[PDB]
């Protein structure tokens, strides 16, 4: 203990104390980009959401079109 | 056009789950920071003190700000503590302190009172503080020392040389009694010059 205390290399240079609303305004900074970056997720599965139904749409509407393309398929053959 | 639309489906749902994780662990995280946000403040925000003395005014404060972080580092599990979070509340622990201590320093006797009024809070935050952790020396640079234990450093090292320079040599009692009291937050560079 009393070498690192005389040691020059070891006695530590010194720098000055923080402040304390510029590491609450850090906090809240944080806070904010977490909530910002989540709003943005919650954006983007909304807009993911939206083009899945846009695809069950188009899909649901691509079987009527099979369902119509077999049906005249089917009558024409029958008559 | 089908599997075409059965791809896209796949892929949105995917990047939607994807999204939907991200939001929760981002929404985790902003509440978290919420609410140390808040204990923050309401520690920063405390009660007045009705003590006529300065000095024990400000002991008090002292005292009253050291339980509550102690309280909030016990309520805080330490395994979900991020470092970085860690290091800022420390800092702020030391910023807040360093006033306190400055202020308190020049009204206060260490031959007179041996033991201060915060020096349980003291030694019980002396963990988050650093000075129970290991020291970081580096191979090359030396390394620079915490906020709280340069400050610590500086001024009580400097109060504690003052009180050597006026105390009579022919009774060490208190002056001792000092030191095995400060002992347990004194640095190892203060106590060697102090020696």
């Amino acid at each position: 203990d009393l070498y690192e205390g005389r040691g020059p290399d070891d006695i530590p240079r010194m720098k000055p104390l923080p402040k304390l609303g510029d590491v609450l305004q850090r906090i809240r900074e944080a806070i904010q980009g977490l909530e910002g970056e989540v709003v943005r997720k919650r954006s983007r599965i909304e807009g993911l959401e939206k083009e899945k139904a846009e695809i069950l749409v188009r899909e649901k509407e691509v079987q009527e079109i099979l369902n119509q393309a077999g049906q005249k398929y089917q009558e024409v053959v029958g008559g | 056009e089908w599997q075409s639309l059965q791809e896209r489906k796949a892929y949105i749902d995917l990047q939607l789950q994807q999204e939907r994780q991200e939001l929760e662990e981002l929404e985790a995280s902003l509440q978290g920071n919420r609410s140390v946000t808040t204990a923050c403040e309401t520690a920063l925000r405390p009660p007045e003190s009705g003590e006529l003395d300065q000095k024990k005014d400000l002991e008090y404060r002292l005292e009253r700000i050291i339980a509550g972080l102690a309280s909030a580092t016990t309520s805080l599990i330490v395994g979900t503590m991020l470092p970085q979070v860690r290091d800022e509340l420390g800092a702020l622990a030391v910023a807040a302190i360093h006033p306190l201590f400055n202020q308190f320093r020049q009204l206060w006797d260490p031959l007179e009172e041996p033991k201060p009024s915060f020096v349980d809070g003291m030694k019980e935050i002396r963990s988050l503080l650093g000075l129970d952790q290991k020291p970081k020396k580096k191979t090359y640079r030396k390394p620079s020392a915490t906020p709280y234990e340069t400050m610590m450093y500086e001024l009580w090292l400097r109060t504690v040389a003052a009180s050597v320079r006026e105390w009579d040599v022919r009774e060490p009692e208190p002056l001792i009694a000092v030191l095995e009291a400060w002992d347990a937050l004194l640095p190892g560079f203060v106590r060697a010059q102090l020696l």
